[PDB]
DNA sequence: CATATTTTGCAAAATGACAA
RNA sequence: CCUAAGAGUAC
DNA sequence: TTGTCATTTTGCAGGTACTCTTATTCAATATG
């Protein structure tokens, strides 16, 4: 789910880069390295909220380096994906082993052995979807999904979801 | 070049928190387990696997990398190994604590003697630190040779309340060696306590109970000074001729191995009880092989081995002889000479030593023109350069660059070039009884083998020039070399904060020719007045 | 850190600069002057980075702070240019 | 404190075991302790459009789904830079699975699920998810069994689908 | 004493 | 052995001298806080002389002529006789000089006036007059009521100790108690204008000099004293009835129960 | 040279603290070794190249810190290890001053 | 009245042949002696039996000793003392070191 | 206080302390006969209240244990009736500056 | 014929009783 | 290369 | 139901730098 949440990161300057505008290079380079970012200590990180005023604070000279340490804390909204939670998602492919649904930047990869019997893969169809006898699950179609795990994967997560439980499917 | 970029966060250690080692984090931190006690194969050319130099320890050779962290010599710290220990043995030195231990707490139900009832009780664990502590519980524990399952009330002896106590007698236990002997009270009865009961009986103490002799719950358990698996230092610990933990560690394989082929095979107790000993004396000697009383564990060359306690300890070991002090690059040494017509603050620096000697600049857009003179000067002439770091690590040498052509300096690159005139240097007699002993000073190149020295500055150094030799050493930065011209500065010594007073002052000719120039009778004609008046470089020019 | 922070209007210790501050702020400038740090004052011809930072504290144009660490861990910044520089 | 490697329960909603940095007290930046507070979806698309317009305006000084999808791709070029597929995917999630439109919904929204005194992770997830009738909540989310009363769940969730719109 | 010239005692 | 053992000895902010647990060593350095370069043994005037020499240095009296002072000594030498004000602000000084000269003849029993301090009053007292070129013929400028109110504004701003509360205003009173000794006893009424005859801007130059090398002597926060101190008792050991000299030293440092000559003093 | 224990305090009472930490690291013997915040020992494998940081035992990837000391330092460390004692080293402060 | 005593064996020590030494020094010495309440002795059964840290206590004597039983008690040490940072190759808290330097980005833009 | 001729039997020494807060103290006659407080090397010792030992840890930023020990069997501590944990203002005649207070803490 | 193994400085801590 | 031993320089 | 006093065992480490030379690395019996 999407939290916000207070974060720090330290950002080493060089010497050189002392100018009037110190500033704004520690405000760019916050960005570029957390924005859009993954981690499994708190999921995906989207963007950073109050960035008219970002707390820099001082900035600790390191001896024998000249480079200064800045501790720059600010408020970022975080997706960290929970174990046993429902979610609405798109699919976006389908597979022999499973299918993916698109939930915010994530991609869940819902098992076949995690559906129904009456829901079956079928290559026939062009694209290649889950047909059922009451409903079909195509691409691009929305579809509740319960989230009962999670993987930390480089740069990207992969949970494991279900669509077992009562009323989960397409809607 | 030195070390490659690395993108973990960089810190300083604040704290260093110590500990033992579990056996279970020796066997999963350790990258491989030794078995074997032979260091190279059959071949003769390669490190054996599963011996004592196993590649995944580190390389033991310069053209290998690593077979872990696939890094050469340079890089690779070494990764620890680790060796299964047939049977439980003691840590040489904890042996005495493990004595007190095992005397604080009951023998069969592994409780400690005397709880909170007991009246001192209170008072000796309301103590705060914990060696303090534990003296005082085991200055009154020892005394007591009964488990005590009852004991009378707190509030009053009258009624008797029952504790977790099992009621069996402690033995008094000594040390015979490297083992602990327990006699019981005859109802004496004297046994060897095996270091496997002795395990057992740690690992029942309670939380609680440990924790109020001092050891801790997540970084040093008492059954932890009991060794099960030997943690085998990576090769760079012990580098090639094999080193003497080298062949310490090859012994202590080879005990146990004798130890578990027998007790496989099946022996009289006898035999298991001597290779049990065996591998007890080897493995202590090989932690500590200074133990008073027993034998030293000579070599193979017939002199003692030196153990790790060894390469610690002493004026000589790690600490005091690597830590505290080392050797260091950028010094000088040499005969000094007096000079009167040096500065106070001056020092004269032969020109070969000037050569030898540099520092790094850092090329700046104020000082590109004579950072590339002194690099077309080359190394060979004074003034000249040595080095040119460029930002990448890599590293020019003057020498064998020459077919290159002229090189082109940039903005952030390093010149490493003889140390000029006026440059900052820290200038030292030994042994430097106080800190007026250790001075910055000014350079001045000179054309001969000797450091020259303004004779007033001689006695804070304490220094004649009958054959004195005094140390020259060169900061390598900006923030050294400020530092030292602001603080270490030889005229800002000149009052000595011992004793309130100058230090310094005139010696020697000069104090003679003084009194004899200031007396009433001396006087001086024009001519030698003119002569004088000039020497004095400040005069205002009126006679 | 917040508590750490003792708050500017009452801060207990000396003006004055002292030696090793003084050492220190010279030797971390002339640093940062040697790796092509801005200049915030103007040079009559001077190339040595100690004494441009030797002007630079001069005329109190040093953008950097002290953090007098109290024994406790509670610390005070004071800024080079209010710091008085009599030594 | 260290507690060298310390073992943990696996997270999991059903017992509300999200973690030890996200407990329901969070110390903020000004060193005080504030409740941690979560987005649902509506919420947190207008938090991260209060923060995209107000850096494109920082940085200028120094309705329907396809026309909101224009104008936030158009925003999102003009604001930030590259390497952002990551909250491209997010905003288009946000903007298809919109349950609100603007301020006023999503704070009526919020202010209703705060009276409720309910979990915020919780009272998030209703917020973010559109059912229909009480015991389908109540088995979807089965941290909400045994907390709040059928007939008060069932009342609030038909408020909340009355507010629903487009 | 010292050592040397442990303590005394110890 | 001594390095060792003090290595680890600083001053802090907070002027207190602390080990590396926090410890407090000293609640101020050396008790006074100065630094050991700055110090030069100076005379304290006061608790040496006799009681005649005593007022006839020190005593002024505007209303008899026992201890009366010339009037051309100052320029309003014929204003200030029969003043009320004046004579109770003599009164009050020559009360504070023997209260000084009592502390000080408790505090050194031997009566030994040449103690190191850190301003020397005397040089710049030279100072002033070979600046301003004192003819020691013209009346002086000053006024009484000057000298005592530049005197008690002196005091208040020899600072070592910054606090704001009463804990710390006693230390730092505790701290220039003695020196504020020598003060008196150097810029005295009397001695002012009889003896070196200053002159107003003479007198505030003075005033502001001593003021600024008084701060200038105070101890730098982060001076390493522990090494400083080992170091500055073991040097003059490797220089060297009664045990003495090294063996001695080693007896101190080393706390024997049993030494070679145990003796004890008698009065 | 031996820059020895006195010379070293020497340096002390002149209160220059850089000038020793360059002497005792960048004039003798500067080591950059790997640790884990979790367990303070270097059994930390560092493929640089491949950029992948790893404590076996710890089992994390995430939580890895390099620092600077000379490795004389690292070589006691080592022995202390090899005779079953265990110098963790932490970058952060678990108690106040 | 021993620390003075102390001071006094001192000084008589200093100033037996003639030498003179500032006071702050010596009372310094007295003071670091006496700090526990009793006469400590500049020896490893005195001084060097503190809890000022594992590190610094071994650079003295019974290096290996004093490890082990930092290790079997689990000694944590704040790394304060200047042997600690020598060991480790850091900036010792004192002199140049007993202070941060830090920017002020406001004050850098104000100058222009 | 008692104040004995020679000594007190131990098993008389164990029931010294009575019920809180009473608090028995024992001195010997020989130990009483010369005032150690009038040494000139005894300085001038002044036992803290609460209130004051509070002020004085809140004002220089110490804990407990930061201050100077003295032992609860020192003469002057006997002398005054210290307990653990009480301080003792020292006011000492320095020669450098002419006052000088110190703090010892009981232990 | 070649590698492998057989001078110095003490105060206590501990001990053996013990005595009714 | 290591280790040990001896002689020596300035304190 | 508590003091007493009077022999027998308990651990050790020695300053700071620096230069040079010399010797020696288990011998020998025993099996592959
Ligand atoms: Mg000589
Ligand atoms: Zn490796
Ligand atoms: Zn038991
Ligand atoms: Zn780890």
């Amino acid at each position: 789910m999407f939290f916000i949440k207070d974060l720090s990161l330290n950002i080493t300057l060089h010497p050189s880069f002392f100018g009037p505008r110190m500033k704004q290079y520690l405000k760019t380079k916050l960005l570029e390295e957390v924005e859009g970012s993954c981690t499994g200590k708190f999921g995906y990180i989207l963007c950073v909220l109050d960035y008219d005023n970002i707390d820099i604070q001082r900035g600790r000279i390191l001896p024998t380096d000249g480079s200064a340490e800045f501790n720059v804390k600010y408020r970022a909204v975080v997706f960290k994906p929970f174990k046993g939670e429902v979610v609405d998602g798109t699919v976006v492919s389908c597979s022999q082993h499973g299918f993916e649904v698109q939930v915010g930047p994530m991609k869940v990869f819902v098992t076949k052995h995690l559906m129904p019997q009456d829901l079956t893969f079928n290559a026939g169809s062009n694209p290649p979807s889950y047909q059922s006898s009451e409903d079909v699950i195509t691409i691009k179609s929305r579809i509740r999904v319960k989230i009962e795990g999670c993987i930390s994967q480089v740069s990207s997560i992969h949970a494991i979801g279900s669509i077992k439980e009562d009323y989960l499917g397409a809607i | 070049v030195g070390q490659q970029y690395s993108s973990a966060p960089l810190r300083t250690v604040k704290e260093v928190q110590f500990g033992l080692f579990s056996p279970e984090e020796v066997r999963a931190i350790s990258v491989a387990k030794i078995r074997f006690p032979e260091t190279m194969d059959e071949t003769q050319t390669r490190a054996k696997i599963g011996g004592l130099n196993d590649p995944r320890l580190g390389s033991i050779d310069r053209n290998l990398k690593c077979q872990t962290c696939q890094e050469g010599m340079n890089e690779c710290p070494g990764h620890f190994g680790h060796i299964d220990l047939a049977k439980p043995v003691f840590h040489v030195g904890f042996i005495a604590k493990i004595k007190k231990v095992c005397e604080c707490v009951c023998m069969h139900c592994g409780k400690l003697l005397l709880d909170e009832h007991n009246e001192l009780m209170r008072q000796a664990l309301a103590i705060k630190d914990s060696k303090k502590r534990f003296a005082a519980i085991w200055t009154l524990c020892k005394t007591k040779m009964v488990c005590e399952t009852d004991v009378p009330s707190e509030d009053d002896p009258t009624q008797l309340v029952s504790r977790g106590g099992c009621g069996n007698t402690q033995p008094t236990i000594r040390k015979d060696g490297l083992k602990l002997v327990g006699s019981w009270k005859k109802d004496p009865e004297l046994r060897v306590l095996s270091t496997e009961e002795i395990l057992n009986i740690f690992k029942h103490i309670s939380v609680k109970d440990f924790t109020s002799l001092g050891f801790n719950e997540v970084f040093s358990r008492p059954e932890w000074m009991i060794l099960t698996c030997l943690p085998v230092p990576p090769p760079p610990v012990r580098p090639s001729g094999e080193d003497d933990l080298t062949f310490k560690l090859a012994d202590i394989l080879k005990a146990n191995i004798s130890l578990e082929t027998l007790e496989h095979n099946g022996a009289p107790h006898h035999a298991i009880e001597e290779a049990e000993s065996l591998l007890q004396f080897h493995v202590a000697t090989y932690m500590d092989n200074d133990i008073a009383g027993q034998p030293q564990a000579l070599q193979k060359s017939g002199r003692p081995v030196k153990s790790i306690r060894a390469r610690l300890k002493g004026k000589e070991g790690r600490i005091r002889g690597n830590l505290m002090g080392k050797r260091v690059d950028f010094s000088a040494r040499t005969v000094i000479s007096g000079d009167p017509n040096l500065e106070l603050d001056q020092v004269g620096v032969p020109k070969s030593i000037a050569k030898t000697l540099t520092y790094p600049e850092v090329v700046t857009p104020y000082n590109i023109d004579r950072l590339t003179q002194l690099v077309r000067n080359g190394p060979n002439e004074h003034p000249g350069a040595k080095y040119v770091i460029r930002d990448s690590g890599d590293r020019i040498d003057l020498r064998y660059s020459k077919r290159a052509g002229d090189i082109q300096l940039q903005y952030g690159w390093k010149v490493e070039r003889h140390i000029m005139d006026n440059d900052p240097v820290l200038f030292n007699r030994q042994p430097s009884l106080h800190k007026m002993s250790m001075m910055a000073h000014r350079v001045k190149v000179i054309p001969y083998s000797t450091f020259r020295l303004n004779l007033s500055v001689t006695s804070p150094y304490n220094a004649d020039f009958d054959g004195d030799e005094m140390n020259l050493h060169v900061p390598q930065s900006e923030e050294t070399r400020a530092e030292l011209s602001q603080l270490c500065a030889v005229p800002l010594q000149i009052v000595s904060p011992q004793s309130n007073k100058p230090c310094m002052g005139i010696v020697q000719d000069t104090l003679c020719g003084i009194r004899k120039l200031t007396l009433r009778d001396t006087f001086i004609e024009l001519d030698q007045v003119l002569n004088m008046l000039y020497w004095v470089p400040d005069w205002d020019g009126v006679i | 850190l917040k508590e750490k922070a003792i708050p500017k209007d009452q801060r207990a210790t000396t003006p004055y600069m002292t030696k090793y501050e003084r050492a220190r702020i010279l030797g971390t400038r002339a640093l940062q002057i040697s790796m092509n740090a801005p200049v915030f004052v103007d040079l009559e011809g001077e190339t040595d980075p100690l004494r441009i930072a030797m002007k630079e504290l001069a005329e109190k144009k040093i953008p950097l702070v002290i953090r007098r660490y109290l024994p406790d861990g509670s610390f005070e910044d004071w800024s080079v240019e209010e710091l008085i520089v009599d030594l | 404190r260290r507690r060298l490697k310390k073992v943990e329960e696996e997270e999991n909603a059903a017992t509300l075991q999200l973690g030890q940095e996200f407990q329901l007290k969070q110390i903020n930046h000004q060193g005080e302790e504030e409740e941690l507070i979560a987005l649902n979806l509506s919420e947190a698309r207008l938090v991260i459009k209060e923060a995209l317009v107000e850096r494109r305006r920082a940085f200028k000084r120094s309705e329907t789904r396809e026309k909101e999808l224009e104008s936030i791709d158009v925003l999102l070029e003009q604001t930030t830079g590259g390497n952002n597929k990551d909250l491209k995917n997010t905003m288009q999630y946000l903007t298809n699975f919109s349950r609100f439109r603007d301020q006023e919904t999503v704070g009526a929204v919020i202010q209703l699920l705060k009276s409720t005194g309910l979990h915020p992770f919780e009272v998030a997830q209703l917020g973010s998810l559109a059912c229909d009738t009480a015991d389908e909540a109540k088995t979807l989310i089965p941290s909400l069994n045994n907390k709040i009363s059928d007939d008060e769940l069932e009342r609030i969730l038909k408020e909340l689908s009355n507010l629903e719109t487009l | 004493t010292x050592p040397g010239v442990t303590x005394p005692g110890v | 052995r001594l390095v060792k053992a003090l290595e680890d000895i600083m001053v802090h902010y907070d002027n207190t001298t602390r080990n590396s647990l926090g410890n407090v060593i000293q609640f101020i350095y050396g008790e006074d806080g100065m630094d050991a370069a700055h110090i030069e043994k100076q005379s304290l005037d006061t608790i040496g002389g006799s009681d005649a020499a005593f007022e006839k240095r020190y005593r002024v009296d505007l209303l008899n002529t026992d201890h009366t002072l010339d009037p051309s000594l100052l320029e309003s030498g014929s204003e200030i006789l029969g003043d009320l004000k004046l004579q109770v602000l003599l009164d009050e000084e020559y009360k504070q000089l023997v209260k000084d000269r009592k502390f000080l003849r408790e505090v050194f029993v031997d009566g030994e006036a040449n103690w190191p301090l850190p301003v020397n009053i005397r040089r710049i007292i030279q100072n002033a007059q070979q600046t301003f070129h004192i003819d020691h013929t013209k009346p002086s400028d000053l006024t009484i009521k000057d000298i005592v109110l530049g005197v008690k504004d002196l005091q208040e701003n020899l600072l070592v100790l910054r606090g704001k509360n009463e804990i710390i205003q006693n230390a730092q009173r505790d701290a220039v108690t003695l020196f504020c000794c020598l003060l008196r006893s150097r810029l005295a009424t009397r001695r002012v204008l009889q003896e070196y005859r200053l002159t107003k801007q003479a007198f505030d130059w003075v005033l502001s000099n001593i003021e600024a090398q008084f701060l200038r002597s105070v101890v730098h926060p982060g001076e390493m004293v522990g090494v400083l101190a080992a170091q500055s008792i073991g040097e003059p050991a490797t220089q060297m009835k009664v045990t003495s000299g090294v063996p001695r030293l080693k007896e101190i440092l080393n706390v024997a129960k049993n030494m070679k000559t145990p003796s004890l003093t008698v009065y | 040279l031996r820059f020895g224990e006195m010379e070293r305090d020497c340096m002390i009472a002149h209160g220059a603290a850089s000038f020793l930490k360059e002497r005792l690291m960048e004039a003798s013997d500067a080591f950059r070794v790997h640790i884990c915040g979790i367990c303070g020992l270097m059994t930390v494998i560092a493929k640089l190249n491949h950029n992948q940081f790893e404590c076996k035992g710890c089992d994390n990837k995430i939580d890895i810190y390099q620092i600077h000391i000379p490795y004389a330092a690292k070589l006691l460390f080592q022995e202390l290890m090899a005779m079953n004692i265990t110098p963790r080293l932490y970058t952060d402060r678990s108690r106040d001053f | 009245a021993g620390r003075a005593a102390l001071y006094k064996e001192v000084y008589n020590v200093i100033a037996s042949d003639g030498s003179y030494v500032n006071y702050r020094h010596m009372a310094l010495l007295v003071d670091v002696m006496t700090t526990q309440g009793g006469l400590t002795s500049v020896t490893r059964h005195g001084f060097n039996r503190s809890n000022t840290g594992a590190l610094m206590r071994c650079s003295f004597e019974e290096t290996v000793e004093i490890l082990f039983e930092a290790g079997a008690s689990a000694e944590l040490d704040d790394c304060r003392g200047v042997s600690e940072n020598v060991i480790l190759g850091q900036m010792a808290p004192i002199g140049t070191g007993a202070f941060d330097v830090m920017i002020d980005e406001e004050s850098l833009v104000k100058y222009m | 206080i008692f104040v004995y001729q020679n000594n007190i039997t131990p098993s008389a020494m164990k029931l010294v302390p009575s019920i809180p807060p009473a608090t028995i103290e024992t001195f010997n006659e020989a130990a009483l006969v010369v005032n150690i407080t009038h040494h000139e090397l005894v300085p001038k010792h002044i036992r803290l209240s609460s209130d004051e030992k509070r002020e004085l840890l809140k004002r220089y930023r110490l804990k407990e244990s930061q201050l100077p020990r003295i032992q609860r069997a020192d003469p002057v501590a006997l002398y005054l009736g210290l307990k653990r944990g009480e301080v003792v203002k020292i006011i000492r005649k320095s020669e450098t500056s002419g006052r000088y207070a110190s703090y010892r803490i009981c232990m």
